[PDB]
């Protein structure tokens, strides 16, 4: 961005938040802690539909342009200040951070898929669910130096692309030409500064209950900085804002290289028409139950019940609340005790198929490992695997077999029959899971 | 004049130095403040536990340090080594004079002396603890979970400049021996030094690395959040002090940690990593007045709000909940025996006895739940790991509270060692050469499955349940199947009452027990007492009567109901 | 070198040093204490002289025998035959040369709850070098030798039986166990000693001691 560009961008933010985004600021002085990092969460549309310029200069330079946002932000954090009668009563912030929500619904912006080598460098939004978190950590990301003949202290930056590395550099950026290349280092000497910045790396993998999601999906990496760390826990759906960026290590004398391409996190967000509404309007009623009975599974001679009755089980249903506050179900429950070879795995299979977000078994075949959760583990190292009874979680799950499980089998699938959870307590992991599923056995 | 300044800071003395005024500040509140320590436990020890109220007490003692928090919350590690060199010559200064009185009638070698501070305030709590509380002064209270083995490290290393003599404490970063690149006196720079590692300068100290785990409400805070783990370091006097399971109190600085640990997969690896430096350790070891003025039903009750019927099995959880009287005679040394009940739940699939177990370890202030599948020796006993440290496991986690065990019919030689922990409250450990006896002062509540599914037969249950009698022996319970206020009462209960039996409880008793006799295990009776003292408690009562025996026994009478069928 | 071997009792007299190594591009530090050894050496009185002198002896053994265990009911001969097993015993030698053991053993075989294994488990606490187990949940492998290995290196881990030597083993639910531990127990019952023969570990080790079972 020349210098056009930045004037413009800084102008319009700055007006922007002279007449609103007030109230955000207010409350973030308000806050005790002044070392802390603080978001403010601003919509891009409502942005960019106030100025042309500004969503040029944004997706065409992205880091720079959200640190000219934070700078406005310290300035309009401190010309709120200012107005109070009391500016005694809050603390300025100086850590602020703008925090980019709601792109420009679009293919080219938003994402469901990992994205590519292409998007290096732009700024989007991915949905995925996490399927890794690791712990929260702390360590320097800037060092400071002094020169040998001016005394001038200055700062270099670490290498984000390098895993934060730092490199030697050789010229004095002082406000005067110095010639001189010697420098010594202060960030070990002393601890004047608490220069640290928050670090955590979470995976991503694209979502196969998505119809874009093809058969194997694909993981990525989220680094999240400052405020963004303890912000989400594995098996949470997300759509994580940022810039797609490039992170490698190259080859040395006995190491091979290593490139991946990442996530630098901005944001976290914890989550035929015409045709539908004549069909709708010639249902309302007993005809069109005939047509959708016989339209869910066409391969089978009578059996109206059952064909009602599987409707319901992936109509159903809707959550309630009761006066104790317990969550009371809406999913269904339809049990098909038919003679063998009858049609019935004919049934399950096709609706499994037929269906989005949709799970199977056939009983024995898969074992309350396969049915609830399994703590996977790896040296002190354990996540949470999911099984048939909580991939279905907001779908359907289907037992073929259901009686030739074992008491134990059946013992898990009780729990999630009856409280839409199941729970965890397996070597180190001890959680209360949400499956919240149908369950249509045979 | 300040002998022992090379002991603290490693920069060369001057008078013109800031350092002097903090230094004299402490010196002055430690010679009006001398008869308020010990001396002699100061210099054994080599450190000193100063309150951080008296610091901040305001008016003359504490007249020369009026921003003595700003500066020891931001500062830390340069006033705490002010207040430990002004500590130090307040005693040497004692000691001199004492030594030229005992000579009249003066080489006197203070060692290094700690300056620590406790009771530090504000509490922080380790969810809000960020990287911007580096190098911050801070006070965490937590649970300790686990605590590694004492060995040495070397703080700092003598050099002796070959230019101008003089001898310098280079302290290392984390133990790594680096040579300094200066000489500290502001005259001739040799940048060549010769290493004394006999030199009192080469500071070297006991150390120990514990783990601390945030005070997590089971119910509240557990909507999506993990509770936080943090490293802390203790050295010298505050090595052993804590074993995993207190409840301490850490107040110190925050460093960065860099070791670093791994790996992998996939991936727990950090490289980025903190840590937290341990100045002072202390280890401890109206709403409820409603309550106990129907009060056993309705804790009852309101233990599993989503179990339906088993009014009995949530009785006797409320009596291992509360527990009976942990009657140890200190002055005696006599064992108090068992206060902490066990249940034994025998029932078919479908009843939820899953769920008892769960509500058992839920509202019960240290809950631990664990599944019959996948299981592990090391998962309930301790867990020993050499490179030795022994680790905490289920039947340790558990330790003063409840541990619920959910298909222990599908558990092997995992499960056997949980037997000795119902009878002796402690874990043996015997592995790698390794042997001692760790603590495990827990109640368990167990549930099982039939040998052949639904038992309404004419077989008991020493014969229906997938159980021999070498565990079927030691419940205080069993029982035959075919929230946050009620928390802080249980709480309460279990730190403020502490239940007796009376002769009332004790006639009702011994009625029941000669008819009994008379249609013609021991622990049976240990049950009867155990259960009624916990009535006691759940009632708020020190003393048990007839009408809560009368109820223990109505309870027991179902037990033996549902079994010698 | 060559002075000790491993399960000696050694009196180590030397001076403490510490070796270590610093840190590299790729390899942490270590410090560690050693001791730099220079010679290896194998290995209320008043009142008690006072209760001594009351006791020169029936009214002695009942007081012995309710401080043993007060705990219990009665049970005057078990108090009693524990007495002398904590007691025994002194070793001798015949003109064989054979060692002649001293160690008492005493078996409780009582109903299940009757309180035996309360005076086992008393007793073996308030007893200085002493162990315990019960039965089945300690098998052979626990009792008497385990050639504990590592690649090609092994050493020789102590049971129940070899732990007790010079002390108490106390065995519950004794007849819980299987026939092989009963062997294992017969040796040591029988010849003050423990045959190794485990991997690549083949040895001869003592096992003098006494065993209190129920
Ligand atoms: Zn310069
Ligand atoms: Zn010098």
């Amino acid at each position: 961005m020349n210098s056009d560009q930045v004037t413009l961008v800084g102008q319009v933010f700055e007006s922007y938040v002279s007449e609103y985004h007030k109230n955000d600021i207010l409350l973030i002085l308000k806050e005790r802690d002044e070392d802390a990092h603080y978001p403010v969460v601003v919509n891009a549309m409502t942005l960019f539909e106030t100025n042309m310029e500004i969503g040029e200069y944004f997706n065409m330079f992205p880091s720079e342009v959200l640190t000219i946002f934070d700078s406005a932000l310290r300035r309009s954090a401190l010309t709120i200040l200012q107005s109070l009668s009391q500016p005694e009563a809050v603390s300025m912030k100086q850590n602020l951070h703008a925090r980019i929500s709601g792109l420009p619904v679009c293919p080219e912006l938003v994402r469901e898929h990992i994205p590519k080598t292409k998007d290096v460098g732009h700024f989007l939004s991915v949905t995925g669910t996490v399927i890794r978190t690791s712990l929260v950590k702390v360590l320097e990301f800037e060092r400071d130096y002094m020169c040998n003949k001016c005394k001038h202290v200055f700062v270099i930056k670490a290498d984000f692309e390098q895993y934060y590395t730092f490199c030697r550099p050789s010229s004095c950026p002082s406000l005067e030409s110095c010639d001189s290349s010697k420098f010594t280092c202060l960030s070990g000497l002393s601890s004047s500064p608490t220069r640290c910045r928050d670090y955590q790396e979470i995976k991503i993998q694209e979502q196969v209950q998505r119809l874009s999601v093809g058969s194997i999906p694909r993981s990525m990496k989220v680094i999240l900085e400052d405020d963004l760390v303890d912000s989400c826990k594995s098996g949470d759906d997300l759509t994580i804002y940022g810039i797609v960026m490039q992170r490698w290590k190259p080859f040395q004398q006995d190491v091979r290289c290593e490139v991946e391409i990442v996530l630098k996190a901005n944001y976290i967000q914890v989550n035929v028409q015409k045709e539908f509404e004549d069909f709708w309007e010639y249902y309302k009623p007993f005809a069109g139950r005939n047509v959708i009975l016989a339209s869910l599974c066409p391969q089978v001679f009578g059996m109206y019940l059952v064909k009602l009755a599987v409707a319901m089980v992936l109509a159903g249903g809707i959550q309630r609340t009761d006066a104790t506050g317990t969550r009371v179900r809406g999913e269904s429950h339809l049990l098909l005790v038919g003679d063998p070879g009858t049609g019935k795995s004919q049934f399950l299979k096709y609706a499994a198929k037929i269906t989005p977000r949709s799970v199977l078994t056939t009983g024995i075949g898969s074992t309350s490992a396969g049915l609830t959760v399994t703590a996977v583990k790896d040296s002190g190292e354990w996540n949470l695997e999911a099984g048939a009874l909580v991939l279905a979680d907001a779908g359907l799950c289907c037992i073929d077999e259901f009686n030739s499980l074992k008491e134990h089998d059946r013992t898990s699938i009780h729990e999630a029959m009856e409280q839409q959870t199941i729970s965890v307590a397996k070597a180190g992991l001890v959680c209360k899971l949400n499956t919240r599923t149908t369950i249509l056995a045979a | 004049p300040y002998k022992g300044w090379k002991l603290y800071f490693s920069e060369v003395y001057s008078d013109s130095s800031p350092l002097i005024e903090k230094i004299q500040a402490f010196e002055k509140f430690f010679t009006r403040h001398i008869d308020l320590y010990d001396k002699d436990e100061i210099e054994r020890k080599g450190s000193i536990l100063v309150d951080f109220k008296e610091l901040t007490e305001g008016g003359e003692v504490t007249n020369l340090i009026p921003d003595i928090a700003t500066e020891l919350r931001d500062a830390p590690e340069k006033t705490l080594a002010c207040m430990g060199l002004a500590i130090h010559q307040v005693l040497t200064k004692d000691l001199e004079r004492h030594a030229a009185e005992l000579q009249a009638q003066t080489m006197v070698n203070v060692p290094h002396i700690h300056a620590r501070v406790y009771n530090y305030e504000p509490l922080t709590q380790l969810k809000n603890v960020r990287a911007n509380y580096y190098g911050k002064y801070i006070a965490l209270r937590g649970t300790v979970v686990r605590v590694s083995n004492i060995k040495p490290l070397c703080t700092k290393m003598a050099f002796l400049c070959a230019a101008c003599g003089e001898i310098q404490s280079f302290p290392l970063p984390d133990g790594k021996y680096s040579l300094p690149t200066k000489c500290p006196v502001p005259v001739c720079r040799g940048r060549s030094f010769t290493a004394l590692r006999s030199s009192p300068l080469t500071v070297t100290m006991d150390w120990q690395s514990i783990k601390i785990q945030e005070l997590m409400s089971d119910d509240q805070r557990e909507a999506g959040r993990i509770p936080r783990t943090i490293e802390c370091e203790l050295v010298h006097d505050l090595v052993d002090s804590c074993v995993p399971g207190d409840t301490v109190t850490i107040t110190g600085i925050v460093k960065v940690s860099n070791a670093e640990e791994g790996s992998r997969n996939k991936n727990d690896k950090c490289m980025f990593l903190l840590y937290i430096e341990a100045n002072s350790i202390s280890n401890s070891k109206y709403a409820i007045q409603e309550i106990q003025a129907n009060l056993f039903k309705l804790i009852v009750n309101s233990l599993c709000p989503v179990i339906f019927g088993h009014e009995l099995v949530k009785a006797g959880l409320a009596l291992a909940l509360f527990g009976g009287s942990q009657k140890y005679a200190d002055d005696k040394n006599r064992i108090p025996i068992r206060g902490d009940p066990h249940i034994l739940v025998v029932g078919d699939p479908g009843l939820g006895k899953s769920q008892m177990l769960q509500a058992a370890c839920n509202v019960a202030p240290r809950g631990v739940y664990v599944c019959g599948n996948t299981t592990t020796t090391s998962g309930l006993t301790v867990t020993l790991s050499k490179d030795f440290a022994l680790e905490a496991g289920a039947l340790v986690l558990g330790d003063q509270g409840i541990c619920g065990i959910d298909e222990f019919d599908k558990m092997g030689n995992q499960h056997q060692a949980l037997l000795e922990a119902m009878e002796q409250q402690s874990i043996s450990l015997a592995k790698a050469g390794v042997v001692c006896s760790l603590p495990a002062r827990t109640s368990i509540i167990a549930a099982a499955n039939p040998v052949g599914g639904h038992y309404n037969k004419a077989k008991t249950v020493s014969e229906n349940l997938k159980m021999g009698s070498a565990l079927l022996s030691r419940f205080d319970l069993v029982f035959i199947l075919l929230h946050q206020l009620l928390r802080k009462y249980i709480g309460y209960a279990r730190q403020y009452v502490y239940p007796r039996l009376s002769t009332e409880a004790a006639r009702v008793l011994q009625d029941f027990y000669l008819e009994l006799r008379k249609q013609s295990t021991t622990r049976q009776l240990e049950s009867l007492i155990r259960l009624t003292e916990a009535r006691a408690r759940l009632e708020l009562r020190e003393e048990a009567t007839k009408e809560d025996a009368e109820d223990i026994v109505e309870i027991m009478k179902y037990s033996m109901l549902g079994t010698y069928s």
